[PDB]
């Protein structure tokens, strides 16, 4: 299957990212506490379900929330400042409650059997949303022995996600807080940051065919905008 | 999973 592309709403994190968030890809944002890593998954649960000359995908979403994190009221204001239904829109948002490591690890198995019911629908799951991909991994593995044995787990969870983003044409946008050294096996890494009037700033690491420079947005009531 |  030829890759899809997930429209932002921002017009230089669109060019930053080539078109948009890839489907057969993991996309990993990661930055400080309020750098606006769940805004942008908030924005992307909604941008996915426009159709396609839109800039989404005609898609569904799934949800692994970790902090609870997740607000339908967030939902809601995006979706009626884009011209759409906030109940329909959250209708088509599956979601689901990780209580630590392993029932994380867990859902992403539990996840595929929604994927395989919708595959052939009008609007077939094209996002799968992990926020936070760490938080739990972090707080459970944890003193001497822990650093091989988070990896090695989180690698294998990683891999988990891999299989669905490429079996089924999804696109996987998970988040990571950071307060340096540690591999990462996402495909593309976006590193996020607050700046000076609360703007909010992009640049991709370790990506070098891909346009050089930042992209700067809002958060506002449609999501993010330029 | 259940709807939001």
């Amino acid at each position: 299957a030829t890759i899809g592309r997930i429209s932002t709403g921002s017009k230089s994190l669109d060019k930053l990212l080539g078109g948009g968030i890839e489907t057969q890809a993991i996309t990993e944002v990661f930055g400080e506490f309020g750098s606006g890593k769940t805004q942008l998954a908030h924005t992307l649960a909604v941008m996915v379900q426009l159709p396609p000359e839109e800039g989404g995908l005609n898609g569904s979403v799934m949800w692994i929330d970790t902090e609870n994190t997740f607000r339908p009221e967030r939902i809601r204001e995006i979706a009626q400042n884009r011209g759409l239904d906030p109940d329909e829109v959250l209708k088509h948002i599956a979601y689901a409650r990780a209580f630590n490591s392993n029932h994380q690890m867990l859902l992403v198995q539990q996840a595929e059997d929604m994927i395989k019911e919708l595959l052939n629908t009008d609007r077939p799951v094209k996002l799968l949303i992990v926020d936070s991909l760490t938080s739990h991994f972090r707080s459970e593995y944890i003193g001497r022995g822990a650093l091989a044995e988070r990896q090695q787990k989180l690698a294998k969870h990683l891999a988990d996600l891999h299989r669905l983003a490429n079996l089924y044409d999804i696109a996987v946008f998970v988040t990571n807080q950071v307060q340096h050294i540690l591999a990462h096996s996402a495909t593309l890494r976006v590193y996020l940051r607050k700046g000076k009037g609360g703007k909010r700033i992009a640049r991709l690491i370790d990506a070098p065919h891909l346009p050089e420079g930042e992209a700067v947005f809002s958060i506002t009531e449609k999501g993010i905008e330029d | 999973f259940h709807p939001a």
